[PDB]
């Protein structure tokens, strides 16, 4: 499986110690896949980087750039976690917690950050070291990017506001996506940095094809074909923008590059590529929100 | 201070363990090991009477 | 019975550094640091608990996934050794969504209504159906897509075996599905390759691979008392086999639904592509051979790789099966890896 | 590991099977999957399409069909490569040699490149037999559709053809950490921008949908924040379209239950947000360092694991 064991540092309280035997079947991001690791180095006060703790971006930009490993065996003095990268895809079956939704028998389940659902919820704190642990959630690639997306809206609804995108139905029950209370304030302060970038990727590619579309195929087949398929989409969208807004080759170019790259590292960022698929056996074929849950490396 | 804390004994059952070929039932069936049937796909009896 | 050139069978008829490796490592103590200066019922109990003896003296080509289901939709014991069988997954959303998703001029009531009538047609309890068989699409959407006779010859395996009003009803939601915007896929994914059913009554346990080659599975002639094995498209009808032009490669295998938006009112095409290209090159030789874009949105296709044929040539087109009295042009596949793959269709 | 083998053909000079032993690690791309294989498939001279040599924006459309492949071994008659693009199923972790000016980091997913920097090393001519090999250079996955965003607008910019004066803005130069690199500016063929063009304009319409136009009416209020955080300043480029493109409901709603604007970001997210791929190759590798080292230097061997 290749296992690599966490280091719990000095004595730690009792109550901490039974924190950390609750963890058994949580993912955990370690940032290199040495066999030997701090505890420190895992722990969310590792993700600081710009000097504050990550929103919920600049999260899911950690959590594309470290490894998950879910953890097996949790073990004073030692915790024994698998990397989920590592040997080859659909083998090292290693059991998961289900958080949320069920988790059906497939579906590849996605870690996400945890600020998407109840906040707090899952930090679980340890106070005799100081340090503390956010698990991301697992869910479905479906969902997880249903979600993600979903409360990106909400977000752009917010920034300026005046059919609820919070209700969702999974499965059985109608799933609830708002808290309430300070809540969705504290979802909301999070996301925030990602809602612009998503804001902005938006109007800065709109206003630079509808700028570059008529700013090209007036200077071949690139004007006939375009024009033909686009015929009440793109050029209805360019009068309607210009509409309500206002309108450059060596700009446009020169934005044009900088805008493609941003663009893809939002799509990175974005997805959520699964991690693991679940292929259960002898198994419940539906795994209950806080059960193990068996799970294989590769969609 | 000394105090101590006790374990005052460990007890554990014998699972125990019942044949079927020392039992009533028994005789209600004519019991044969046909290791091969699993490599079976039909089986017959004739009665002509 | 021994050879003359001996160096080839003695690594073909049938480690030492694991023996070494324990050797310094294991065999040197305290290290490291130092310092200076009862015929047969017998005999099958005894070779289980032996069996549990090897197994457990050692220790991945293989991966079997096990679902219980009704036999409702699917059927294992219609269907054989080698098989597509799809996941169905949530038919609590009888259109919920169709509130959300489905564009106006939409009669988001359909789904509900289609899909309730299907379950008349054929409650919650004891266990659930999902497990959609790959010949059970073929006949729904036989009529539908271009092929017909050798299409529904396939329609007459099912109704023979697994009833023409769950196909009908079926074919209904099918197309609902497809009017409404959510479509066949985000639903019905890959599940496997059927090794081993296990029916009840209406119960139905059913084994099958989550990945890795086919032909080594239960084996033998046939999976149990039953006959042989293969991945055989089922269909002379499916089994489009891309590659008209080609050069030795590892042919791959991939599930495209293709549809109808007005053009033919919500069509449901359902088949397998086996040609060598790797889905970023799929997309593109998609996007030609199909006419089906019919605006009349924008989503004609979308598709998954179930996996490789690590060999080009057994591609075996048989009009010769029977799954009762029906006889079908049944393609062969002669072996086959399953790589699940994901879901891509975005236009 | 389902490794290909490749045969070396006759003998080539032994000057020349000392220039093979150090591609050990360097990437090379198979037309096809296959065990028994000509050491001429995987020659530039195979990349030729009729009559003509593919430019470098040519070549990412030739790596985009066909398969990398990894050296791993070569040997006096054949050269072992295992198909990333299939058989990256091994437990550890190929091996990949960084060329390359840049440097790995761990956990970068690394896409494959064309030659491309002003000072290049990637000939490797091979006089007995007539066949040469270019080697793709490895590079991060940011840097790569950074390098790709510059050769279509170069092609393109360049095709308008650009009425305005002479003098154009550079695009032939990047920065990755220090070190300014410098793009290979040289050729750009019809059919080679046409196609990366085609996709570029065919995607970014699909991106726009009826719910879009409800995030255009908050360009205005982007710009409000453009001047009062400092991030969100620095989020919009200095040369900022949209800053330019502000120098609105449009009522029109379906009934009222769509969610148009999760639907359009949906819409976006696939086209628009999938573009470093679909105008160059995809990340099939991300470095990953068992032994803890955190990069891999320039012309180091960089393990590599499967998909980012």
């Amino acid at each position: 499986c290749f296992e690599a064991d966490i280091a719990i540092p000095s004595g730690i309280s009792r109550p901490d110690a039974a924190a950390l035997q609750r963890c058994e079947g949580r993912v955990v991001f370690l940032p290199t896949i040495r066999r030997q690791l701090a505890l420190a180095d895992v722990a969310h006060e590792s993700f600081v980087s710009g000097g504050v703790s990550p929103d919920t971006l600049g999260l899911l930009l950690a959590y594309r750039r470290r490894f998950p490993a879910v953890i097996t065996r949790v073990l004073p003095t030692r915790i024994v976690a698998c990397p989920v990268d590592l040997g080859l895809t659909h083998a090292g079956t290693v059991n998961l917690r289900n958080t949320s939704p069920v988790d059906l028998c497939n579906g590849d389940p996605v870690s996400l950050v945890p600020p998407v659902f109840e906040g707090q919820a899952t930090d679980v704190r340890l106070e005799s070291l100081d340090l503390t642990l956010r698990f991301p959630v697992p869910l479905p690639t479906p969902l997880a990017r249903e979600i993600v997306a979903r409360l990106v809206a909400r977000g752009i609804r917010d920034l300026n506001p005046d059919p609820d995108l919070n209700v969702l139905y999974y499965n059985g029950a109608r799933l609830s996506l708002v808290a309430d209370v300070q809540q969705l304030a504290s979802v909301n302060t999070e996301l925030r940095s990602l809602v612009l970038n998503m804001v902005y990727s938006i109007t800065e590619g709109t206003t630079l094809i509808l700028t570059l579309i008529p700013r090209l195929l007036a200077l071949g087949y690139v004007n006939a074909l375009l024009q033909m398929q686009s015929v009440t989409r793109e050029a209805a969208q360019l009068i309607h923008p210009e509409a309500p807004m206002l309108m450059r080759r060596l700009p446009l170019y020169e934005a044009l590059v900088a805008w493609l790259a941003h663009a893809g590292q939002l799509g990175d960022i974005l997805a959520l590529a699964p991690a693991v698929r679940v292929c259960t056996f002898d198994g419940a074929a539906v795994v209950q929100s806080g059960d193990m849950a068996p799970v294989i490396r590769y969609p | 201070d000394v105090e101590f804390d006790a374990l005052l004994g460990s007890y554990c059952n014998t699972l125990s363990l019942v044949r079927f070929l020392e039992l009533g039932l028994s005789v209600a069936c004519v019991c044969t090991k046909f290791p091969e049937l699993a490599y079976m796909n039909e089986g017959r009896v004739q009665f002509e009477v | 019975t021994k050879p003359l050139p001996t160096a080839p069978m003695a690594w073909a008829e049938s480690s030492p550094r694991e023996l070494a490796g324990h050797a310094p490592l294991r065999r040197v103590l305290r290290p490291p640091i130092a310092r200076r200066d009862t015929r047969a019922t017998r005999d099958d109990t005894e070779q289980a608990v032996d069996k549990i003896l090897r197994g457990a003296r050692r220790a991945p080509r293989y991966h079997l996934t096990r679902q219980v289901t009704l036999t409702d939709l699917c059927q294992p014991n219609a269907e054989r050794a080698g098989a597509l069988l799809l996941a169905l997954r949530h038919p609590t959303d009888l259109p919920h969504l169709a509130r959300h998703r489905a564009p106006p001029g939409r009669q988001t009531e359909r789904l509900a209504e289609a899909w309730g009538q299907l379950l008349e047609a054929s409650e919650s309890g004891c266990a659930r159906a999902g497990l959609v068989s790959f010949n059970f699409l073929v006949a729904a959407c036989t009529a539908a897509y271009d092929a017909r006779d050798a299409a529904e010859a396939v329609r007459a395996h099912i109704t023979t075996n697994y009833a023409g009003a769950r196909l009908d009803r079926f074919s209904e939601c099918l197309r609902a599905m497809v009017h409404t915007h959510v479509f066949p896929h985000e639903v019905m994914r890959f599940f496997g390759g059927l090794v081993s059913w296990v029916t009840q009554d209406e119960l139905a346990s059913v084994t099958a691979v989550c990945s890795g080659p086919q032909e080594a599975t239960h084996t033998g002639h046939p999976g149990r008392p039953c006959s042989a094995v293969t991945i055989p498209a089922c269909a002379f009808v499916d089994l489009d086999a891309e590659l008209c032009l080609g050069g030795p490669g590892a042919a791959f295998l991939y599930l495209v639904f293709t549809y109808r938006q007005c053009r033919d009112q919500e069509l449901c095409c359902v088949y397998v592509v086996k040609s060598q290209l790797p889905p970023r090159g799929l997309e593109a030789a998609l996007e030609r051979l199909f006419g089906r874009l019919r605006i009349t949105t924008c989503t004609y296709a979308a598709f998954a790789e179930l996996g490789v044929m690590p060999d080009d040539s057994p591609r075996c087109l048989h009009r010769t099966e029977r799954f009762g009295a029906v006889g079908v042009p049944v393609v062969i596949l002669e072996g086959v890896v399953w790589r699940p793959g994901g879901w891509r269709a975005c236009a």
